């Protein structure tokens, strides 16, 4: 018969995780962007969805 | 942005073009053919604007300034906020009512009388902006007729900081000192940060003025001094000439060592703006521009 595809994946166990560093690369437990200038002497907020 | 408001109720009530009914004359100035910028001017403008200018010239009207009197008063009145902006459409509609209500010889000229104190009478309004005794000498002159003038440890130095700090509120336009609660308070500006606890520094200084201190001790005073008295003494800082605490006093260990705090940074403000300045010369990362430029100097 005729048909077409239908992909998934499947994930458990775990969550998914974003770092806050530039290049997205844990690269030690402060980040690039974390001991910035910017964002340790300012406040934002964010507007997620 | 103005200096003097009867000027602008002489530019809120009066012709803009030049009319002989106020300004006779600069009306037959042109009337005459005498005027240097463009002479030949009025021959040329037909009967209608001829007669309802040459008329009205000869023989001028008589106009009433009893609705242009009050506008160099109502004007006067909130340049100086005493009433709300939101309020001035009504109380030039209650002045109006009440110089015609109450009229007479006397009041047409006692509103010209003071049309002409809020011009060159409230030349105090441009006095005590400089002097600054809206709140800096006679507020602070109650302090100077408040703390005890009998200190046992350096009677001489007590009477010349507070020499030197009636100058810090006088050669500044923008500082005051006030009365809020059982406590005097200093700000060095209006929407201004760095307010001192002017009671509870003196109180703190009090007893302190007569040391002779070594200077092998830096971190006694946390439970000697206070940060605020501490911010106090850097507020005094630049108007503090070294012949006021000579040397040897704690104090010389503060107010000199202030005066040499404040006199780094007055000179690293310039190098901090080439470091930023050549940042951009050559192509430098604008977020790690300031990163290493302030550990430098700090």
């Amino acid at each position: 018969v005729p048909s077409l595809t239908q992909k998934k994946f499947l994930c458990d166990r775990t969550m998914w995780r974003i770092p806050f560093s530039s290049n997205f690369m844990s690269m030690g437990a402060l980040t690039d962007l974390g001991q910035n200038m910017l964002y340790a002497n300012s406040a934002h907020a964010l507007d997620m969805t | 942005q103005q200096v003097d408001p009867a000027m602008l109720a002489a530019l809120q009530s009066q012709p803009s073009g030049v009319t002989p009914s106020d300004d006779w004359a600069a009306a037959m100035d042109r009337i005459l053919a005498l005027t240097t910028r463009n002479p030949e001017a009025f021959r040329q403008q037909p009967q209608a604007n001829r007669f309802s200018a040459i008329l009205e010239a000869v023989v001028p009207s008589r106009t009433n300034p009893t609705h242009e009197k009050v506008l160099a008063i109502v004007n006067a009145l909130t340049e100086s906020k005493a009433i709300r902006k939101d309020e001035a459409g009504l109380i030039y509609n209650a002045l109006l009512e009440r110089v015609a209500r109450y009229n007479s010889t006397n009041v047409q000229a006692n509103l010209d009388r003071l049309t002409t104190d809020v011009r060159e009478a409230v030349a105090q309004r441009e006095r005590f902006m400089h002097d600054t005794n809206l709140g800096s000498q006679v507020a602070l002159n109650a302090f100077l007729s408040t703390l005890p003038a009998n200190v046992p440890r350096g009677q001489e130095d007590y009477v010349s900081f507070i020499s030197a700090l009636r100058l810090l509120v006088a050669e500044v336009p923008q500082s005051e000192v006030y009365q809020s609660g059982p406590d005097y308070f200093f700000q060095t500006s209006r929407q201004g940060l760095q307010t001192v606890n002017l009671t509870q520094a003196f109180k703190n200084l009090q007893g302190m003025w007569g040391v002779r201190a070594p200077v092998g001790d830096r971190a006694t005073i946390s439970s000697l001094l206070t940060p605020n008295t501490r911010l106090l003494l850097l507020l005094i800082a630049p108007f503090t000439n070294s012949s006021t605490i000579s040397r040897d006093s704690y104090l010389g260990h503060l107010i000199t060592l202030y005066r040499e705090a404040i006199g780094q940074t007055q000179v690293d403000e310039q190098t901090f703006q080439e470091i930023t300045s050549v940042s951009r010369a050559l192509g430098q990362q604008d977020t790690g521009s300031l990163e290493a430029t302030l550990n430098f100097l700090l």
